[PDB]
Parts: structure tokens; sequence; C-alpha cells
DNA sequence: AAACATTCGTTCACGTGAGTTCCAGTACAAGTCTGGTC
DNA sequence: AGACTTGTACTGGAACTCACGTGAACGAATGTTT
């Protein structure tokens, strides 16, 4: 359900910190584990700071991948990636569909 | 680009006399044209309304005859919403202790509607009524009304305290005139359009989005210097702003014109020299030094490039162009040029062709002469009704950061046990946002975030409204519905209760 | 930039037939 | 590497976890320009009022 | 470790750009 | 009736203020060191 | 007693990031002139 097009922002990387709360190093991991399993994004409202209007995101789990030098290229966590709001869609003038022979 | 619209109102005794719990009509007429008049204010599309009463004590109409045209009164114009008409609806109006027939309300607000809009090109023509067709009428000018009505492409739409579209007769009767009024201008489709005043007041509660329009931006699709096409290009999505910006005023006199803002340049040497705008320059860092770098020297310096460029730099495969890259703040959707169809069948060619052969086009696209080039991916956009290019920016080397995290699979003291992932995994299921239905055809969204206004201009409005047309007290709070809208639907919750409670027992979490 | 020696030398007379199978003996772009 | 923002993830009132946001794609921008003076070539303090 | 830069130690070397290199 | 100039909503670029994280510098407590004398 | 070393926390500043505001250019539409 996530459109490739329903670009609006560059995306961020979510990374556990286990500085602050002891532990959430463990849920972190089940929670990438699970959401890989079953294919599904978290749906989440942030708001990075004071005063700031919310936004929708979506957490999309990052797998790690190694290259043949053992060397990562995708580290793991979470993908946030900015999701429009009804707003930010402008519309399009119509235009007939002229079709091109195979 | 401009609409008229005349807003019919019943004001009559029946309405005043009904149960309280009902909420009789008079208040909910009321509150529905103050939210309709606080979204046109708020939302300035250039529409005209006036309003026309029917119903009252007095009688004020340009054309008064004998007994007919009677107990009515054109209250306001064709004019620009102001607050002046809030103010007015707030308490100016009242309720009155006649009767009046609704088609002579009708007629009143045609001959309104024609009189008022010479010499103005407005597109659209909306009548509404709002009435409880429980007063007493006969029917003998419907076609000439009719008539009226088709010749002068008027639309009309009607409210009425009920559902249904438990009365009395009299409303019964009401009832059939209005659905044959319906059929006879448009046909089946016009009797889904009476709205309930309840129906009215779930729509009109959100204000107005904030619609700007995208000019097309026309350029050539280029693959080698041999093959062009025309193309035009749009902003799809982009992060939208409020288009009205604050003013500072002087806080007394509220001007802006007494108020000026200016900035000076001072030396950092003890005497606190003072230096002109025209005896300083630009320079840049290099290092521990400092290397003068006049503008003129860094225009004749400036990489310079050819604007206006759509040029196909290749082909690479989707797979190769991952999303987490795309960088910018625009998508740009890319048709072919307006009335061309050659241009038109060789776009759709190489859309099918790229779909086909799951490929994306590495191109270059520079805005104008003074753009900096940028290189993006173009990839297929096909739909039962349109199909068009979707660009999206693509990073360059400098764009690109190289961080190393610890892995999370390997780590031996973050491992999660058997029934840490099996209550996660209860988690996500009862959490799920999205039904299949009845496993049948496809999914259904429970929550799309795409279709939910922005609260930050809801906000705004509403504040500025409170503050407009109570300019002594403070702010209100934020609407419960903002928070409804912003939030899931309770089931969600209501499933996700107890398997949260399940990864609080087994999850130790502690705050340090 | 695109290079378009490259593309031109690569591309020998695919063009032409495709101007040929979609473009009219009439129509001209960028005009 | 740093860290834009340190943040709490809640999965409920009472589940809440530290995360850490990170930008790993970033524009990047000339450095900004600065005022000198042309007699001197030294930097220039630029303080701005209203009245 | 591996591909680790001369110039600044701890950051990936980063590969010159070939831009655009049309396959056989 | 056709061509040219002006205006307006749109777009991009650049500049300035406020919030967050990481690091240099400073005042003072305490440990340590030392000299002289009976 | 006096003076130097280690540590300790705390303060402020540098740098990065975002949001908001200003300036300039421009394509299309409209009005005026020939």
């Amino acid at each position: 359900l996530l459109k490739k097009h329903h670009y609006l922002r560059p995306s961020l990387f979510v990374y556990p910190e286990e500085s602050l709360v002891i532990g959430s190093s463990t849920l972190f991991s089940a929670l990438l584990i699970k959401c890989l399993e079953k294919e599904v994004a978290a749906l989440c409202r942030y708001t990075p700071r004071r005063n700031i209007p919310p936004y929708f995101v979506a957490l999309v789990p990052q797998e790690e991948e190694l290259d043949d030098q053992k060397i990562q290229v995708t580290p793991p966590g979470f993908q946030l990636v900015f999701l429009p709001f009804a707003d930010d869609k402008r519309k399009m003038p119509f235009t007939e569909k002229i079709m091109a022979t195979p | 680009n401009k609409a008229a619209v005349v807003l019919c109102m019943d004001v009559g005794f029946t309405m005043s006399n009904s149960i309280p719990g009902i909420e009789s009509p008079f208040e909910q007429a009321k509150k529905v044209i103050t939210m309709f008049v606080q979204r046109q204010v708020f939302a300035e599309n250039k529409d005209e309304i006036a309003l026309v009463l029917f119903g009252t004590d007095g009688t004020d109409n340009p054309l008064s005859g004998g007994d007919q045209y009677q107990n009515i009164t054109v209250h306001r114009h064709l004019m620009l919403p102001d607050f002046d008409l809030l103010e007015d609806i707030e308490s100016k109006i009242q309720p009155g202790s006649q009767q009046a027939d609704f088609l002579d309300a009708l007629i009143v607000s045609m001959d309104v509607i024609q009189h008022e809009t010479i010499g103005k090109k407005f597109e659209k023509r909306h009548i509404e009524i709002f009435t409880d067709l429980s007063s007493r009428f006969s029917k003998s000018q419907l076609d000439i009304i009719i008539h009226s009505l088709k010749k002068c492409d008027i639309s009309l739409q009607f409210f009425l305290p009920f559902s249904l579209g438990g009365i009395t007769e009299q409303q019964k009767e009401g009832l059939e005139i209005v659905k044959m009024v319906m059929i006879s201008l448009e046909g089946e489709d016009g009797l889904d359009e009476i709205y309930s005043f309840s129906e009215s007041l779930r729509k009109l509660c959100v204000f107005k989005k904030i619609e700007r329009h995208s000019i097309h931006w026309p350029c050539r699709l280029t693959i080698g210097s041999n093959l062009s096409i025309r193309i035009a290009a749009y902003k799809s999505i982009l992060q939208e702003r409020v288009k009205k910006t604050w003013t500072v005023v002087d806080a007394k006199t509220l001007k802006k014109e007494d108020i000026q803002k200016e900035t000076v340049y001072c030396l950092n040497d003890d005497d606190e020299t003072e230096v002109l705008k025209e005896d300083i320059i630009q320079g840049f860092r290099y290092g521990s030094d400092i290397v003068p770098f006049s503008k003129v020297d860094e225009e004749q310096m400036k990489y310079k490039s050819e604007g206006k460029c759509f040029s196909v730099l290749g082909f690479c495969k989707s797979s190769q162009v991952q999303r987490r890259f795309f960088m910018g703040n625009q998508v740009l959707k890319v048709f072919a040029a307006r009335d061309d169809e050659a241009a038109a069948v060789a776009l759709s060619s190489l859309i099918h062709a790229l779909d086909d052969l799951d490929m994306v086009a590495i191109v270059r696209y520079a805005y104008d002469k003074r753009a900096n080039p940028q290189v993006g991916v173009a990839f297929p956009h096909i739909k039962h009704n349109y199909e068009c290019l979707v660009y999206v920016q693509l990073p360059f080397m400098e764009d690109l950061r190289q961080y190393m995290f610890s892995s999370l699979k390997n780590s031996k003291k973050y491992a999660p046990t058997e029934a840490q992932l099996n209550a996660v995994d209860a988690l996500i299921d009862s959490m799920s946002l999205a039904k299949k239905d009845e496993k049948t055809d496809t999914l259904e969204d429970l929550f799309p975030t795409t279709k939910i206004p922005n609260p930050r201009f809801q906000r705004l409005f509403q504040c500025l409204l409170h503050r407009a047309l109570h300019p002594r007290e403070p702010l209100p709070p934020i609407q419960q519905h903002i928070w409804n809208m912003l939030n899931p639907p309770a089931e969600v919750t209501t499933k996700s209760q107890i398997p949260l409670s399940k990864i609080k027992t087994l999850f130790p979490l502690i705050e340090a | 930039l695109p290079k378009v020696e490259a593309m031109n030398k690569r591309l020998g007379s695919l063009v032409d037939e495709f101007k040929e199978l979609v473009y009219p003996p009439d129509y001209n772009p960028e005009g | 590497k740093r860290a834009l923002s340190r943040l709490k993830l809640k999965l409920n009132k009472d589940i809440v976890i530290s995360v850490g946001i990170y930008n790993l794609v970033q524009k990047a921008l000339k450095p900004p320009p600065i005022k000198l003076y042309r007699e001197t070539n030294e930097p220039v303090k630029t303080k701005t009022r209203t009245f | 470790c591996p591909g680790e830069s001369l110039i600044n130690p701890g950051f990936k070397s980063k590969k010159p750009a070939g831009g655009v290199d049309f396959d056989e």
C-alpha cells in the first residue's frame, strides 16, 4: 500500500540507541524481524522538535546486506519515509489516452 | 473561476415548534450556513454569495405584485464573502411568525441571480434550499420554473431535516414536489442531491484544503541528438505552506508602515568603525585562511549550462534504483504535449517499452538557465485512464553518507527469545491497518493518511476565526474532530490492548 | 552531460525507423 | 556520524523505547559566504535592528 | 578493514565516478 | 485584425533565526608534594 | 603552612539542521496600439 510515487521528503534512518532506555535493542530487533517476515511497515506519527505539526510517516524494516568483501552497504534498522497529506497532492489536467502499436 | 451562490432559507414558525432534542432546523441551518461562509471566506476562491429568506414578517423584493412574492426578504446581494455576513448570521437573523411558499422563494432567487449576474462571468450558479417542507402551498407554475431552470443552466440543491429522500401529509407532499423537481432538472442522479442537515454537518466541519495550481512546464525528452519528444511536466507532490505570511506591525498603532527593518556592518576593531554596504565583499574559507572571491568574479567563474534540458542519460534496471536514495522536494509527472498525437504515441511507446522491460531512465533535468542541473530517475506509471512518466531526483556522490552501524542479528546480548518474537507477532497481527475483503478480491485501507487534511492549516484558520469574532477571549483548545481524524479507529486499540500488556510483561524496559 | 556521439553511433538507424513509424513527414519538433 | 535527534518511540503510554534518527542522504551545499572588509580583508560583524 | 581510505580513516573509500558506460 | 508591452501567480535561489549534539575551557575540591622548626 | 597535579562538573561556543522570509526571473493571459 506504500506508493513509490508518493515521495515528499528524503527518508531518514531509525536505529536503537541503548543509552537512554535499556532493553530497547531487543524489542527493536524483534520488531524488525517480525516486520521483515510479515512484510509490513509501522505507521507512526512523527514530531521532530517542539512546536512542530505532526507528520504521518512509515517505518520500513531494513535487512543487513554485505558485499563480497563483507563490507556493510545497507545498515540494519528502520527507513523513515514521509507520507503526503491531502493538500500535498496537486490536480492534473485531463489528457486523452493515445495508444501505441506493438 | 467564480460561482454565484444564492442561499435560500426558511424563517417561518414551523421549525421553532420542534422537540428540543432534535435540535430544531433553525439552529442546524444557521450552523451549516456559518460553516459554509467560514470555508468560503478562509478559502479565497472569489465566489459571490447572497442570502434570501422566506417566511419572515417583512417584505423586501424587487417584485411585489399582489399578495404573492410576500414575506420574502433578500438580506444579502451577490458580493465577496466577509466577516460581516458571519456577524449577521450569528445574531442579526432571527425567526419570524409567518409562512411562505418556497416556490415564491425559488422565483425570487432566480430573479436575483439573473438580475445581479450581469457584467460578471460566472460559470456556475447553484441555488440551495433550506426548509422543512411543512408549509401549505399550491403547485401552479412548475412548468415555467423548470423551463427557466433548464434554459439558464442553474443547479438546484435541497436540505431537509430528515435523511430519507414519521412525517405528516404536508411533509410528504413537499417531498413529492421536491423529488419531481429534481427528477425534471437532472433525473435519477438528482435524487441523491438532497442532503440532510446532519450529513452536511459531517462534511462541512473541515476547512477547505489549500489548492494551488501547477503551471505546465514544456520541454523535450531527447534520446541522443536525433530523437526528441515534446513533453509537459507538472508538479504532482510537494510540501504545501501557508500562502499568507505574518506581517510585523507596531503594537500601539497597528500599522505596517510604522516599522522599518535594516542591517548594518561594523568592523571588529575596538573603535567599532562603520563600514558601508559598498565597502564589503564576499569570500570563502579555505582551511585556516580566507580567500576573497567577489560576486562578479564568481559569476565569471560560475558553472554555465544550457537551461531547459530533459535528456535521457541512460536506461537501467528498476532494481538498481532504490527508493531510499530519492532526494529533492518534488515529484514530476510528465505527459505528452497538449494537442499532439505524434508526441503522445512516442511517449506511450517509450512508457510501454520501459514497463515491459522493467526499466527506468536516468536523466538530466534543469528547470532553467540559472538552475543547478540534477540527475534523476524517470519511471513509467500506467493507469486505466492515463499513463505518464514519474520523475524523482537522485543523489550525487557528495550527497551520500557512509555510516557504519553494529549488526543486530549477530549481537549476543540483543537476541530476542521465542516468547518475545511470538508476542511481537501477536502485536503486529492485532494492530493491522489493512483488512482483506472477505478474502475475495483485494485489501482495503482502514486508516488512509493521504486523504487526511493537514491539521496545521485547520488550527491556524480556527484560531484566526476565533480571534476575529472574539478579539478579547484567548485562543481555544484543539477541536476534538482533529484529534479523532489524527488517530486510528478505536477497534485497533481495543484489539491491541492485551498484546501491548503482554509486550510490557515480557520486555524489561527501564529508564536510566 | 549525455554522450551524444556514443548514442548516435550505437543507434545506427533505429531512430530513423522509429521516426518513420511514428512521426509523419510533416511533423516538426521544437517548433 | 552524528544523531539528528534522539526520540522515544511509544507503542503505548507505558511502553517506550529510545531511538536515534540519522540522515543517510543529505544535500550538499556550498560553504556559506562570509562578508569581508575590502581594505584590511578582515571579517566584519553584522547586526540587525528594528526602529 | 579492507577498503578503508588512506586519507580519512574510518570512512569507506569511494570509487571514482565512471558516469555512464554502455554494456556489451 | 494582428503584434507588442505589462502584469500576476509560480518557481528557484539565497539569506537569517531557532533548536540539537559534541567539544574546549574554567573554577574549585582534594591528593600529592615539599621546606623549616623544635 | 604554601604550590602543583588530578579530577569533577559545569558553562559556553562551534557546527549541523530545519523553518521562515526576501529577492529575482518567467510563461501565459490580457489590454493597448497600429
